[PDB]
């Protein structure tokens, strides 16, 4: 039978409009979708389906053959709700594995069918938009792992007894295996874990206890000039919102004077116990900090440059959940874009790895400049949600101080 | 009507068909509205009805232009609105750019079409109205609609949607043809030869004509260049039709709008199109109907627009064998021309961006939305970005965007050198300078009386404080680094605790909102060097 599934209380479906695709990607997702409308998945529809969700067509790893992704991100939050492992975290390596393709089996419920209606553009609209929506359910619907949970588990248990010093994670149409094995015997059990799921109907990794929590590295010199001393108390005075215990009077009092910016200051005592002692409060994480499940997890990134980039985790400003650089992988060298997609869902996969669920991103980056260029870079199942910001040029100098090895 | 399956229409959420009384119309209205409804009938388009119905919508009578014949309209305005939500049918129309040129071309006419397409059986009850009697007295005669009708929501997207289910077999039996629908019309284009491409478009009309949908007749065709709104399409190019402009030696703030509407959209295909002058008119416009004297330099651009919008410029059809590309050209502050090739000279599109007055920006983030807008607009025509040719050295572009706090990118481009170059005005120093003076500026107002003060004291002994009135603290501030900047050598080290100008070290803008920050970056543009230092207030 099918369940029945229906909206929050008062929402109606999303209209959510199809953004311009390149023509590659088009002949794609026509290609994909004759087929899928072949094997019953998808059927045309109607004038009389006023809904719509945005449709992609992606690229992962491995292949030219085009993956369909559907953006159901407002279909989700309208979705009626159904109502994590601790271990995971703390897992030599974590491997990932797209068990979307399980879904296509169970049949939606009629009722809810319209809500999925999805539209394939046409270039310089001298066609009009191919309409289609789902009879089965959809990759990347909350409501889709959740109705497929009864059969997921029971699939997965086999697998779970045999290895029960490995912790299984689902998150949408991902599948998280961490286990303690050396790479080698780790890598080998998870096909193991595969092939066990491709007798039914699907098809690297991360080193998560290697996440280390890095602190703040405060300049040392042989002489500090006023410029120095400077920088230092405005990055300081910044840093006294986190750590109330920072102090910059003692240095301040250095800069007491109309000196040349250039001009060497030799440090007071008192200066100097008072660097001292900022060291030590900087030595470890703000206290008091911990996860509200209540509460939605936030990312905001900075672009600190030359391929750098900072990130921090919160849910209240300042008690941040976690800290953290990003280099630029090797071929983004003239990208930004592919540089912050990359950066954001590796972020992501940390928050669904520790928390079980995805950030609220502020991301540095220009509406128009991101949603015309990060699908071509996009690679992950998920999509996570996100508002574009304005970087103050103080959080940005803070975190570029962060300890590097 | 025709032998296609209806679409299942329902009402809003909650609501009822309308029910509007019939407007009193006279005798001759009457008998006009009688005839045209009993033809219909027999058509199959409408049915009479009776009092199983609480529906009803006003039916009027208008006859049609410097003519006679009575004809027929029904105010579905109420019905519309409480007609359930349908798709969004297509509101971008194509461009000629990206249309592929065709060897052979042929343009149907299906008018009648909403009335072909059937109505669904549900539904049309909502759609009854009546015929009023001689004045308020013996019943109507009371119908309703068993075909898509004329005026009501759905229609169009209903009958667009039959059209297409209709056009599926041809289209898949020989894809060598490429159909456009658009309104009622059918542009029906190919590679064939004229004789085979006949035939194809009798088997089409044929096609058509088994479901229902017949087609022109040798009067109401459309044969020559198609003006296809503000262009006409030739084989070998397309053209901008005449848009003229009026001789009036009377002119109207209405006449001055209106001529300043054609004038801009005039900017975006015809080169040096200018309408400063014509603006200036507007000034001060206490009414619509007030008319302004063109002044003698209005007169004179008014006359220059005339000439150049008597120039042949045509546009060409897009080839996929052959390359996209994109120059740009910076037409002063701001603005920016683009123009989208294939071959040299051959345009397939021209354009500009006004200028965004912005809050705070500079050129090369100028540069690059424009990118991002003639991107987006060309993966939309031709499903392709296209190679940029920028007047902008890639050193100039390195320099910048890799040290940008935003994330900023420009897709494949090339440097084409055709003055003037968007270049960085200036570069604030990455470290204190020197030997240079060292200003300790500061500016402080009180924000209730606007009064307040704009100073300096540096290493070398020279100071400075003006009083402003009027002011605000932020113009303190700014005014302070102002005249550091004025006093300074060509070299400067400013230290201020205005984080927001914290703002200009990050960004350095070369273009502000205010005056002021832009007199500060003219100094700023003047000096060798400046380095601008922050900190924290108090
Ligand atoms: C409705 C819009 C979207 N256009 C359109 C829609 C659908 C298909 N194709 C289209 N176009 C392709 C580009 N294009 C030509 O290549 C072309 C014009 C043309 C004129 C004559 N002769 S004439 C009538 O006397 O001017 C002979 C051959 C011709 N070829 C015009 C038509």
């Amino acid at each position: 039978e099918t369940v029945p599934v229906k909206l929050k209380p008062g929402m109606d479906g999303p209209k959510v409009k199809q953004w311009p695709l390149t023509e590659e990607k088009i002949k794609a997702l026509v290609e994909i979708c004759t087929e899928m409308e072949k094997e019953g998945k998808i059927s045309k529809i109607g004038p009389e389906n006023p809904y719509n969700t945005p449709v992609f067509a992606i690229k992962k790893k491995d292949s030219t053959k085009w993956r369909k992704l559907v953006d159901f991100r407002e279909l989700n939050k309208r979705t009626q709700d159904f109502w994590h492992p601790a271990g995971l975290k703390k897992k030599k390596s974590v491997t990932v594995l797209d068990v979307g393709d399980a879904y296509f089996s169970v049949p939606l419920d009629e009722d809810f069918r319209k809500y999925t209606a999805f539209t394939i553009p046409s270039i310089n609209n001298e066609t009009p938009g191919i309409r289609y929506q789902y009879n089965v359910l959809p990759q990347g619907w909350k409501g889709s792992p959740a109705i497929f949970q009864s059969s997921m588990t029971k699939i997965l248990e086999p697998f779970r007894k045999q290895n029960p010093d490995i912790v299984i994670y689902q998150y949408m149409d991902d599948l998280y295996v961490g286990s303690d094995l050396e790479i080698g015997q780790h890598r080998t059990k998870i096909e193991e874990l595969r092939q066990h799921l491709l007798r039914w109907g699907l098809t690297y990794e991360l080193h998560p206890d290697k996440w280390t929590v890095q602190p703040i590295v405060l300049p040392e010199k042989d002489s500090w000039t006023v410029n120095d001393i400077q920088k230092l108390v405005g990055k300081l005075n910044w840093a006294s919102q986190i750590y109330p215990g920072i102090k910059v009077r003692q240095l301040c009092k250095l800069l007491r004077g109309t000196k040349a910016l250039t001009e060497v200051i030799p440090l007071t005592e008192e200066a100097e116990l008072e660097l001292a002692e900022n060291r030590e409060i900087l030595k470890e994480p703000v206290h008091g900090v911990y996860y509200d499940p209540s509460k939605d997890l936030i990312a905001e990134i900075q672009k600190q440059g030359q391929g750098q980039w900072t990130y921090q985790i919160y849910q209240e400003p300042f008690k941040n959940l976690k800290t953290g650089k990003y280099a630029r992988m090797r071929g983004a060298h003239t990208n930004d874009v592919k540089q912050l997609t990359e950066a954001v869902q590796k972020i992501t996969t940390e928050s669904i790895v520790i928390w079980g669920k995805t950030p609220k991103f502020k991301l540095p980056i220009q509406k128009e400049t991101w949603e015309t260029w990060w699908t071509e870079y996009w690679q992950a199942t998920w999509i996570p949600e996100w508002e574009f910001v304005n970087t103050p040029p103080l959080v940005k100098l803070w975190y570029q101080l962060e300890k590097e090895p | 009507i025709s032998p296609i399956e209806t679409v299942p229409v329902k009402l809003k959420p909650g609501m009822d068909g309308p029910k509007v009384k019939q407007w009193p119309l006279t005798e001759e209205k009457i008998k006009a509205l009688v005839e045209i409804c009993t033809e219909m009938e027999k058509e199959g388009k409408i049915s009479k009805i009776g009092p199983e119905n609480p529906y009803n919508t006003p039916v009027f009578a208008i006859k049609k232009k410097d003519s006679t014949k009575w004809r027929k309209l029904v105010d579905f305005r109420e019905l519309n609105k409480r007609t359930q939500d349908f798709w969004e049918v297509q509101l971008g129309i194509p461009h000629p750019a990206g249309l592929k040129k065709k060897k052979s071309v042929t343009v149907l006419d299906v008018g009648d079409a909403y009335f072909s397409v059937p109505l669904d059986e549900d539904f049309r009850k909502y759609t009854a109205f009546t015929i009023p009697s001689i004045n308020n007295e013996t019943p109507g005669i009371r119908y309703q609609y068993n075909v898509l009708p004329q005026g009501w929501k759905g229609s169009p997207a209903i009958f667009q949607s039959s059209m297409t289910k209709i056009l599926e077999p041809f289209r898949k039996q020989n894809p060598d043809i490429v159909i456009y629908q658009y309104m009622d019309d059918l542009y029906v284009g190919s590679d064939l030869e004229i004789g085979q491409h006949r035939t194809k478009i009798e088997e089409l009309r044929q096609h058509l004509l088994r479901w229902g949908l017949t087609t022109p007749d040798k009067k109401h065709q459309k044969e020559p260049p198609f003006l296809w709104m503000g262009y006409e399409l030739h084989p070998d190019k397309w053209t901008v039709q005449p848009i003229v402009l009026p001789e009036k030696d009377s002119w109207t703030v209405n006449d001055i709008q209106k001529l300043v509407g054609k004038l801009n959209w005039a900017s975006q295909i015809y080169p040096g199109i200018k309408v400063r002058q014509l603006c200036k008119l507007l000034r001060g416009t206490k009414a619509l109907t007030e008319v302004i004297p063109l002044t003698e330099e209005a007169e004179l651009e008014l006359a220059e627009n005339r000439e150049i919008l008597k120039e042949p410029v045509h546009g060409v059809y897009y080839d996929p064998s052959k390359d996209l590309i994109a120059e740009i050209q910076k037409q002063g502050q701001g603005q920016w021309t683009y123009q989208i090739y294939q071959e040299p000279f051959k345009n397939l599109k021209t354009g500009k961006y006004a200028r965004m007055r912005g809050a705070h920006t500079n050129d090369v983030k100028q540069l690059t939305e424009a990118v991002q807008k003639i991107t987006t607009e060309s993966i939309v025509i031709w499903g392709k970005t296209p190679k940029f040719k920028l007047p902008i050295q890639k050193e100039t572009w390195e320099t910048w965007w890799t040290e940008y706090w935003q994330a900023t990118w420009i897709p494949e481009w090339e440097f084409v050198n055709t003055p003037p170059l968007v270049k960085l005005w200036y570069q604030l120093e990455k470290e204190p300078i020197v030997g240079a003076e060292t200003f300790y500026v500061d500016g402080a107002a009180n924000r209730e009386t606007k009064l307040g003060k704009a100073g300096y004291v540096t290493n070398r002994g020279r100071q400075k404080v003006v009083t402003l009135t009027d002011t605000t603290n932020q113009k303190t501030e700014l005014q302070a680094i102002y005249l550091a900047l004025q006093d300074s050598g060509l070299e400067v080290n400013i230290v201020t605790d205005s984080q927001y100008a914290l703002g200009i070290i990050q960004a350095q803008p070369d273009q502000s909102e205010s005056e002021l920050v832009n007199q500060i970056i003219e100094q700023l543009i003047k000096k060798e060097k400046v380095y601008l230092a922050w900190v924290p207030a108090h």
